[PDB]
């Protein structure tokens, strides 16, 4: 048949497209994130001590 | 038991140029917006009015 | 004027007569089959398939609702109580109190794994104790108040 | 055969027509020929070149559709974009004359409307095509004789648009600089 | 169907809800896949909508007496014009799933409401 | 406190003003729309003749 | 023949925004509209056809078009 | 094109080539995404070579002066490989944008880069 390949075809690239979105916003928070975690050393350096 | 009236004056005056811009500028808008729909509204009746009446005749 | 469709994949999965409820239909309805079958079963159909396509749809869902899990339920059990297997006859009689019994709600405590057997089990103890009452469908074609409450 | 035996195309889709635009033309496909060696040279010069606007403010929003922090001038052309694409809708039985068209057009591309909610502007639109119908008739002559636009008639239509866009509200509307 | 012989209020609820049926076909496929859990606030408020309104549209006719048990239903043509706008407003979204399957009109939606 | 009664009185001028000038401009629309709508009411009744 | 033909250079008027931003069109140029059932060729083809009321009202030829349909 | 018919440093240079404009495809989308600020400073100095070498593989041609006013010319095979060897590395990063736009051979373009 045919009409179920274009069927397939839209689905795959829609989700193609939903899928690198979501790799570009995770990369994009990756940064935020580290950033974050590294501002405890100080406290913990100093409480230790 | 003088120089707390004094601060009090102050904290009026410190509040008292802010309501009266906003209380302006709020008349200001609500005129305006009251002007400029009457004014489009006339317009709309008017128009509709005449191609009712430009139809009937 | 009505055909069955039959689906090798539902063969497979479990289901031995294998009809596909969606698609198939009749155009003479219901004025075939005797008043007291339509009386007992109708619009069955109409669940099955809003029950399958709940299912496809609700496959991956992250949480389930009151009305879904009890559709759920009853959906589950109205298919498991439908299957039949080969060179096994029935009548009208035990056909009707089965659909009675399925569609009143009176097996829903009972899990899915005994649903089968539980319900071969009634219809035995039935044939020797208030056996008149079928005796009275074979002459009414009909359920009554009495019979029912019995 | 058909298409190997002309020039210039314009694709007619149903979906875009199912919702939103009324024209219903596609973009990413059609094509002319001919192109500049036919056009006016005042819209010429007030086109700006839209179509790579366009081009990445759709591949853009195919991706922001889920994304809340962009960058900013991302942002930016992002809602320029949806501005034009809400603007270039039209209704039928309605034709446009070329001094109107470039006026419109150059109200799109400046950016004057950028502080318009995009629910409400082509209503907008229109009203300031009429009001500039109705008080001020220099401008059209001017384009209509020498078919271009003078840098004074860019002023006064600059003034034009503030002085209007002062007093129009649509919803809680707010009139910026 | 055009504004020009009609009320526009007919064309406006019309390409409402064509657009909101346009946009579930279009996201079908992910919330089949990805799950409703992925999507946003809006993408879930439009699902929830069209689920609504596609139920809606189902009405139980005379002919259907053979087949169900079921009696005939008519309604006239303002209260259906006013039960959509209503509809694509979002004012009924609390009610379950089987409360707009089969329903002729809204006294009938509100005694079935009542009956859950 | 002197200075907090100077805008009032340019407030209701251009208030005035506004109401003058769409007046105006409601009138000027609403007999001109009224005028081509007649005209054109004339112009297809010798259409017709 | 090929012999007896210039360039194209003519300011060929629509009445529609999309089309003469994005595709112009000029004298002498064939122009294509492919479409799918029910989605509005005719319509603009009768807005095309119909937008040359003021161009035949001016007194001169030099503007004037005679359409055929 | 083959290593056996072109000469060795032909087919290096055209493999380098190939892997520095591969390199920064891929990393376009950082780029767009991130910015180059967040790249490496490889990876920095990378994109900024590919840039220039991108830039600098335009030539300009005869009928270009119909409306640029400049004849093009020819460069002979050698001194072209050898002036891509040596851009291999990056040594011109420092050098202006601008100037990176060919004319010619390489000795016109440095005088015009030191004439900006
Ligand atoms: N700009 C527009 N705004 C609103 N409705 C429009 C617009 N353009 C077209 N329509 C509507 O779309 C439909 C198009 O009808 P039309 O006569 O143009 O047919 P068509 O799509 O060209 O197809 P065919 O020639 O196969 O019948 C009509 O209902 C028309 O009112
Ligand atoms: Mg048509």
């Amino acid at each position: 048949t045919l009409r179920e390949l274009r069927g397939r075809i839209r689905s795959a690239g829609s989700i193609k497209k939903i899928t690198k979105a979501q790799e570009l916003i995770a990369t994009s928070r990756i940064a935020k994130a580290q950033a974050r975690v590294e501002a405890a050393r100080p406290y913990a350096a100093e409480i230790t001590n | 038991a003088e120089r707390e009236a004094m601060l009090a004056k102050t904290a009026a005056d410190n509040r008292k140029s802010a309501e009266q811009v906003a209380a302006a500028q709020a008349d200001y808008e609500k005129e305006m917006a009251e002007a400029r729909a009457q004014a489009s509204a006339l317009r709309d009746e008017a128009r509709a009015a005449g191609r009712s009446v430009v139809d009937e005749k | 004027d009505g055909q069955c469709f039959l689906e090798s994949d539902l063969f497979n999965q479990g289901v031995r007569p294998a009809i596909n409820v969606g698609v198939s239909v009749s155009r003479v309805g219901g004025a075939a089959q005797i008043k007291a079958m339509k009386e007992v079963a109708g619009s069955l159909r109409l669940d099955l398939s809003q029950y399958r396509e709940l299912e496809a749809f609700a496959a991956f869902a992250s949480d389930l609702d009151a009305a879904s899990k009890a559709q759920l339920d009853r959906g589950a059990r109205l298919v498991e109580l439908l299957k039949q297997p080969q060179y096994s006859p029935l009548a009208v009689e035990e056909q009707v109190v089965a659909i009675f019994l399925g569609t009143q709600g009176h097996l829903d405590s009972v899990p899915v794994e005994d649903v089968q057997r539980f319900e071969s089990e009634l219809l035995e103890h039935v044939k020797a104790s208030h056996s008149d009452i079928f005796d009275g469908i074979r002459e009414t074609k009909k359920l009554s108040e009495e019979a029912e409450e019995k | 055969n058909v298409i190997s035996i002309t020039d210039g195309q314009c694709f007619l889709e149903s979906d875009l027509f199912n919702q939103g635009v009324r024209p219903a033309i596609n973009v990413g496909v059609s094509v002319s020929r001919v192109g500049g060696a036919a056009q006016i040279k005042a819209m010429k010069e007030v086109a700006g070149s839209l179509r790579l606007d366009l081009s990445q403010y759709r591949e853009l929003e195919a991706f922001a559709a889920f994304a809340s922090d962009l960058d900013a001038a991302s942002k930016a052309q992002l809602d320029r974009g949806a501005r034009l694409v809400e603007l270039l809708k039209q209704p039928q039985y309605s034709p446009l004359a070329v001094e109107e068209q470039v006026v419109a057009i150059f109200l799109g591309t400046q950016g004057h409307l950028d502080s318009v909610p995009v629910e409400d502007v082509q209503r907008f639109e229109s009203e300031l095509l009429e009001h500039v119908k109705a008080s001020h008739s220099d401008i059209f002559d001017g384009i209509r004789e020498t078919k271009k636009l003078s840098e004074e008639a860019e002023e006064k239509l600059v003034s034009v648009i503030n002085e209007f866009k002062k007093g129009f509200q649509a919803s809680d509307g707010s009139s910026v600089v | 169907l055009d504004p020009a012989i009609v009320g526009d209020e007919h064309y406006r609820v019309a390409q409402e809800v064509i657009r909101i049926l346009q946009r579930y076909k279009d996201l079908q496929d992910i919330i089949a896949i990805l799950g409703i859990d992925e999507l946003s606030e809006e993408d879930k408020q439009l699902v929830n909508r069209a689920r609504r309104i596609e139920r809606f549209l189902s009405q139980n006719m005379m002919a259907a007496e053979q087949f169900t048990g079921q009696p005939g239903s008519t309604v006239p043509l303002k209260e259906t014009i006013e039960a959509f706008d209503k509809l694509t407003k979002g004012e009924f979204d609390h009610l379950p799933e089987q409360a707009f399957f089969l329903i002729g009109g809204l006294d009938d939606l509100a005694k079935k409401a009542e009956s859950l | 406190l002197a200075d907090a009664d100077a805008m009032h009185a340019k407030a209701l001028a251009d208030a005035k003003a506004e109401s003058e000038k769409v007046t105006e401009e409601a009138k000027q629309d609403s007999e001109r729309i009224a005028a081509q709508l007649s005209e054109q009411a004339g112009s297809e009744a010798e259409r017709i003749k | 023949s090929v012999v007896q033909r210039q360039s194209v250079s003519e300011p060929l008027q629509t009445g529609i925004k999309a089309i003469d931003a994005m595709t112009p069109i000029g004298r002498g140029q064939r122009q294509l509209i492919i479409g799918d059932r029910k989605t509005g060729k005719t319509a603009v083809c009768v807005d095309t056809i119909l937008n040359q009321r003021e161009a035949w009202l001016t007194g001169d030829p030099k503007q004037q078009v005679r359409c055929v349909y």
